[PDB]
């Protein structure tokens, strides 16, 4: 009910402003029920319909949607619904750098713990955020850590003093988007998954050592991704190239009850 | 604590230009450069390529060498502070033309193709870039003062001169002013070429020093004065 | 077959071996799915010989032998389609492994080890592992991926999530982690497991065919020494270790605290401590980018300057025009 | 030799000698 | 705290017909960049399509871009007027002989 | 009294008895921020997203009489001081409220400082020249004073909500709207009087 | 749902170094 | 004293300019080159953009007319693509106008040396590490590598010492000429540096740190 009632069943209600009590308790529910979880991510949906439509209210609209985000987001097939209505709410121009910045490191933080699917998915979102709202750079860099060789020995020493007495201020149980200290963290995180072993999806997130010359990136090239076409798409690669070799040998696969290619494992 | 620049992306510094005279710059003139040219087709006129026709036109050979002119252009136009954008180029022709350089230029390195440019900058007046943007050399209006700063220091190459470090003398000067070095292309010569001009004179070495080297250890000195890298 | 049919005695016998290169992959994979309990020596020494034939035939036959690795690829992602775990088999596992063997694990892209990366990534993850059974197969899952990366050492996520759940699984939750997903909550180990006797952390492969207590620790014994040589190779190396790490970091805190006698989780949680002690958690920088030069433009010019047609028509015309005068007048 | 191909071909040297960065164009474009 | 916009935001860059206009650019002009369009059939494409011609190119709405699209690939749809929509070398040669001959003469 | 509207990239001045657009201000290139007149209603001062702010005669669309660089950042609020003429106030999200003065076009007269959010908010308080109000996205209302060196706030006010306008009804009581409630507070007592939270969501204006 | 802001997001989307030689022509 | 490969002891910049496209080829010989020959080096099968013995010219005049070989402190050698070791006599005066400049080295190539009535310029047996004193510090011009400051570099460098600096003359390559034989690279400047410029960038450094003047 749910899924379609953002589309075929608001539109075609006389009154649909009956349905808010039914979603406000959906986007509201909270249960023992694991599978009962995910109701907030789907009526969240048709609430902003009838939000837009009318000029209707929820309160503390992002303390309740930055509770939402937790890694479950990240596995959920409904993960690129939910992105796409992130990217309207995140739009708005009256949101403060801290608020953004909670949303940013947040995900930045699930990233870790996330398929490439979703990877995919907030590596471009990130982008948006960042470049909508320029003063959180500093969470991505903040220019005082940088060593510039003209610097005098006593700037030296000042900036070891400095790098010595850091620490990051990030609380992750904070559920006031706006008190989280985010903007002063930095996303560790992020530079982490330059090193992922997916190639294409390392060179994403290469993006953010790069100038940030494009202006933005379409979310719906990069929303509905999932392994199966990824095996569709490596399969259907445009360049094709030569298979190559190992030369180091191993007598062995498995190890038993030489060299051993798999030691811990046995027939 | 300050917030940063909306767009981090390196942007290229300003190119400089005779119009501007507020920003500081270092300003270098290479001056008694020989540059001449004679319908055989007109050639640059060189020292050795054509020795019999400067012969013919009674001028002495030992001063037609547009190659120190070259190599000097080279060292300075490749030094980093003209891809830093913080230096232009003036030539004063030893028969009175003073001819500007955009920084922008890459001239040949090959002498040959050099001497191509040469001939046509004197004909045309004029040098247009192979995308038609910019005008690359252009000759001017002489004197040169009324192209140069509005507040400047002018000095010149003297080897008789006492030896300065350029490093100090570039430190110890002002800011809002401009620096002018006053180069002598010519092989041997009075350095009375820029008397007129200049308001002192300096040495940089106590051994002699070729117009390439001489304006190259300059730029470095400013580069390291000025914190360019 | 190989000697009877040597490219020099006859033509086409490059393509018969090239297509029998592909033929002895699928027996070697074959084998590993028949029973072999019985007689698990003879099987050794029938199925490591055939992988050293088939590293012959692959120096030579290598787009025969990618060609069939990538159909396995095709037909296991079909069969994982409609079967999910039960399409998984002995041979699957084995087919992984002989592909570390005949292929270079440790690229930033090839044509057999990326898909067969992410097939794994994808067992580590929707595969649900409530099964002792399938918790040993991404046990081995694990060992195969992490060994792909022994040179490389990227970073992949599915290995941090597989190992939150598994290692939450056997203390079932704690009420102190509710951001870990379990797919078992009947797992728990109970808390009567001495955790002093030797217990052999090797998993063979045909016991994962007849898969207590024991068989359960030794799963979970082979997990954390994966674990354990994941950190001190990748996660140390990667920006982010402490946040890779805090979750692991609580977990094994779990441990020690229900299971002292339990050495393990220590030695890990000791050599932790270790890494984040010295590695010095400082913001990145990393938008610093070397300043742009002025531009640079060529210039323009003819090699050798002069100081259409209908424009020259025109000047030899004015020449031409000229002239006339003088002689008319 | 092969090793100084191999730490290439870690660095995404690929043999068709182009790059990784090729790959990635327009891989999600579609 | 959330308000967007039914207009949307400003572009700095847009793509229409295949090519980049630069939505900083008045409509008018930076529509003229499109080729085959000029200045006098941009301003009476942009009035046909109701588009008030002070706007910048980076403000537009959808449905007006959309319907800018309909009116140039439909022209006639829409009542655009139709009307808004060796040989010397041989002379040369024959003077070349003309100015021989009059060198003959001389 | 003809009212102007910033609306998109241009400001347009409407006639009170015909309620019809009079003057339109088309030359601003960006997102403009504001169209505050001064006291006397002869000039009229706006900010742009780029950051320029610029100062145009009223009923004279064409003249630039005075254009400023006061950020790179965007300037949302230009406005006039009451009391005094020469010296224009500029708050931008570089989250600096420099004060600019008509003559010196090239360097602030003050650059006030403090505030780590979005600085949207400026007021001047009548009776008080010396006293500039500012409300910041952080919750807060930072007073300062003119006269003293400046940059630093004489005191803060919590508002607790990102703070949209702030105005000053009375010499010493000022209202600020922020969130879905707006506060009244006196500067004597340093606290607020009065709260009214009738309003459902943010109280923008 | 997609279709139609694919739709919409259509519009929406849109040195010498060194010792480098001139182009030869 | 004029420095010379057999003494070790005294400290001293070296400067080596590898990857120096320097060839005779006879139709009689002459130095190959870009523009001059064209066809001739199409028919030899080596491609033109590495063809310029131009670019060693130019390093030649800097690093010999520079002030710190006035002061006997500078000792040049070229690595010639071919293979081939030359020591360059700081006492030298090479021609400055090129053309004399390749009559020189057609000479040089096949007489194996250069005599003046020591040898001025002379052809030695590789490798380079034998002719380089017992002591002494090796660094590459890198653009990828770090930017240091030359000044610093040799200050922080100790005395008995000597510090070599190999040079790419080639207008474009891979900077792996020297990788054998040197133990670092360092970056010189952030931006771009023509080899001419760059051993002058470097040779003033030694002139301010040791002070020659």
């Amino acid at each position: 009910i749910l899924l379609i009632l953002h589309k075929r069943i608001i539109p075609h209600f006389h009154t649909p402003t009956k349905l808010m009590d039914f979603l406000t308790d959906s986007y509201n529910l909270q249960s023992s029920n694991k599978n009962a979880g995910v109701v907030p991510i789907l009526a969240l949906n048709g609430l902003f319909e009838l939000m837009k439509r009318f000029n209707l209210e929820y309160p503390n609209f992002y303390m309740k949607l930055y509770q939402i985000i937790n890694p479950d987001l990240m596995h959920v097939k409904y993960r690129a619904r939910f992105f796409r209505l992130m990217d309207v709410f995140l739009s708005s121009t009256h949101l403060s750098a801290h608020l953004v910045a909670s949303f940013i490191k947040k995900l930045a933080r699930l990233t870790l713990e996330s398929p490439p699917s979703a990877i995919v998915t907030v590596i471009p979102f990130i982008y948006n955020l960042i470049r909508k709202h320029p003063n959180c750079m500093i969470m991505l860099h903040n220019p005082a850590f940088i060593s510039n060789p003209f610097q005098t020995p006593d700037q030296v020493a000042n900036l070891k003093t400095l790098k010595e007495n850091y620490v990051d201020p990030f609380d992750v149980h904070e559920s006031d988007p706006e008190l989280t200290h985010a903007l002063d963290s930095s996303l560790w995180e992020l530079a982490s998954l330059m090193e992922h072993y997916h190639p294409n999806v390392a060179t994403l997130a290469k993006i953010f050592a790069q100038p940030f010359k494009k202006l933005s990136y379409n979310m719906e090239d990069f929303l509905d991704w999932n392994y199966d076409s990824l095996l569709n798409a490596e399969s259907s690669r445009k360049l094709k190239t030569l298979p190559t070799l190992e030369f180091e040998a191993f007598t062995n696969v498995f190890d038993n009850e030489g060299n051993v290619y798999l030691p811990g494992v046995a027939w | 604590q300050k917030a940063l620049p909306a767009s981090l992306v390196p942007q290229a510094p300003p190119v400089l230009t005779s119009k501007d005279k507020i920003t500081k710059r270092m300003i270098v003139v290479l001056a008694m450069a020989s540059l001449e040219t004679h319908k055989i087709k007109y050639v640059l006129l060189n020292c050795d390529d054509h020795q019999g026709l400067l012969k013919k036109m009674g001028r002495d050979i030992s001063e037609a060498r547009p190659d120190i002119t070259h190599q000097c252009l080279l060292t300075l136009l490749d030094s980093p502070i003209n891809k830093a954008g913080k230096l232009q180029v003036y030539i004063q022709t030893s028969r009175g033309i003073l001819i500007e350089v955009n920084p922008t230029v890459r001239i040949p390195r090959t002498f040959k193709r050099f001497s191509g440019l040469m001939v046509q900058l004197l004909h045309k007046l004029s040098i247009r870039s192979v995308n038609s943007e910019e005008k690359l050399l252009k000759v001017i209006k002489n004197p040169i003062t009324d192209h140069l700063p509005t507040k400047c220091r002018k000095v010149t190459l003297s080897f008789d001169a006492p030896v300065i470090r350029v490093q100090d003398y570039i430190e110890k000067l002002d800011d809002d002013e401009s620096i002018c070095v006053f180069v002598g292309a010519m092989a041997r010569g009075k350095d009375n070429f820029a008397d007129e001009y200049v308001d002192e004179k300096v040495g940089l070495s106590n051994y002699p020093l070729s117009a390439s080297v001489a304006c190259s250890k300059f730029c470095h000195g400013a580069e390291d004065a000025w914190n360019i890298l | 077959i190989i000697k009877a049919y040597q490219p020099k005695l006859a033509e086409g016998n490059k393509e018969k071996l090239g297509k029998f290169t592909a033929v002895l992959l699928r027996h070697i994979i074959f084998l590993s799915n028949q029973n072999y309990l019985k007689n698990v020596q003879s099987f050794k020494r029938t199925q490591n010989a055939l992988i050293s034939i088939l590293k012959s035939l692959s120096e030579k036959y290598n787009r025969e032998l990618s060609e069939e690795c990538r159909d396995y690829i095709n037909e296991m992602q079909a069969r994982y389609k409609k079967n999910h775990f039960d399409a998984l088999s002995n041979g699957d596992l084995v087919f992984f492994s002989i592909i570390g063997i005949l292929f270079s694990t440790s690229d930033q892209y090839h044509l057999v080890i990326t898909p067969a990366l992410i097939l794994m990534s994808q067992f580590l993850e929707q595969i649900k592992f409530n099964s002792l059974k399938r918790i040993a197969f991404g046990a081995v899952l694990v060992r195969i991926v992490s060994q792909y990366q022994r040179i490389s050492k990227r970073y992949i996520p599915e290995v941090v999530y597989f190992f939150q759940k598994i290692l939450l699984t056997f203390i079932v939750k704690p009420l102190d982690f509710e951001n870990i997903r379990l797919d078992s909550y009947e797992l728990g180990l109970p808390l009567d497991v001495d955790f002093t006797k030797k217990r052999s952390t090797i998993i063979p492969l045909h016991t994962l065919s007849t898969m207590p207590v024991d068989q359960c620790v030794s799963v979970l014994l082979n997990v954390m020494e994966s674990l354990d040589a994941t950190i001190s190779t990748v996660w140390k190396s990667l920006p982010a270790f402490n946040e890779i790490i805090l979750p692991i970091q609580q977990l094994l805190s779990a441990y020690t605290s229900k299971y002292s006698d339990f050495e393990k989780p220590r030695n890990i949680l000791n050599k932790v401590e270790k890494l984040t002690k010295f590695t010095e958690h400082i913001p990145l920088a990393l938008q610093n980018h070397k300043p742009v030069s002025i531009p640079t433009h060529a210039p323009k010019y003819e090699e050798n300057f002069n100081p259409k047609m209908k424009a020259q028509l025109k000047k030899e015309r004015k020449f031409t025009m000229k002239e006339i005068r003088k002689d008319a007048k | 030799e092969l090793e100084q191909q191999r730490l290439d071909r870690m660095n995404g040297m690929i043999e068709l000698e182009r790059g990784v960065e090729d790959l990635d164009d327009g891989f999600w474009e579609n | 705290s959330l308000v967007v916009q039914e207009q949307g935001s400003f572009q700095h860059i847009l793509r229409l017909l295949n090519t980049n206009v630069d939505g900083n650019i008045k409509i008018v002009y930076a529509l003229t960049t499109i080729k085959g369009v000029g200045r006098r059939y941009s301003n009476l494409v942009c009035k046909k399509a109701d588009v008030d011609l002070h706007k910048r190119a980076g403000e537009l709405t959808q449905e007006e871009l959309e319907r800018i699209v309909q009116i140039m690939q439909n022209p006639t749809h829409y009542k655009i007027p139709a009307w808004f929509l060796t040989l010397a070398n041989n002379v040369e040669s024959k003077l070349r002989d003309d100015l021989e001959r009059l060198k003959k003469i001389r | 009294h003809d009212f102007a509207v910033t609306s998109s990239t241009r400001v347009q001045i409407f006639s009170s008895r015909t309620r019809q657009v009079i003057k339109t201000f088309s030359r601003f290139k960006d997102v403009v921020y504001s169209a505050s007149f001064r006291s006397d209603g002869k000039l009229l001062c706006a900010g742009d997203a780029t950051g320029l702010v610029s100062v145009y005669d009223s009923y004279n669309p064409r003249t630039i009489l005075l254009s400023i660089n006061a950020s790179t950042h965007p300037t949302h609020v230009t406005k006039f001081h009451t009391q005094d003429n020469k010296i224009l106030a500029t708050a931008s999200d570089d989250r600096v409220t420099r004060l600019w003065d008509i003559s010196n076009a090239y360097e602030p007269q003050l650059e006030l400082t403090g505030a780590t959010d979005y600085v949207r908010t400026l007021s001047f308080i009548p009776a008080a020249p010396h006293l500039v109000a500012t409300g910041s996205y952080d919750g807060l209302i930072r007073l300062y004073d003119t006269r003293s060196s400046g940059s630093t706030p004489i005191y803060s006010l919590n508002h607790d909500q990102p703070v949209e306008n702030v105005i000053a009804v009375s010499p010493t009581q000022i209202v600020s709207c922020g969130g879905n409630n707006f506060k009244v507070w006196d500067l004597t007592s340093n606290k607020k009087l009065y709260e009214r939270g009738n309003f459902n969501k943010a109280v923008t204006c | 749902d997609k279709k139609a802001r694919r739709r919409t997001l259509r519009f929406y989307t849109s040195r010498f170094k060194g010792d480098d030689d001139i182009p030869y022509k």
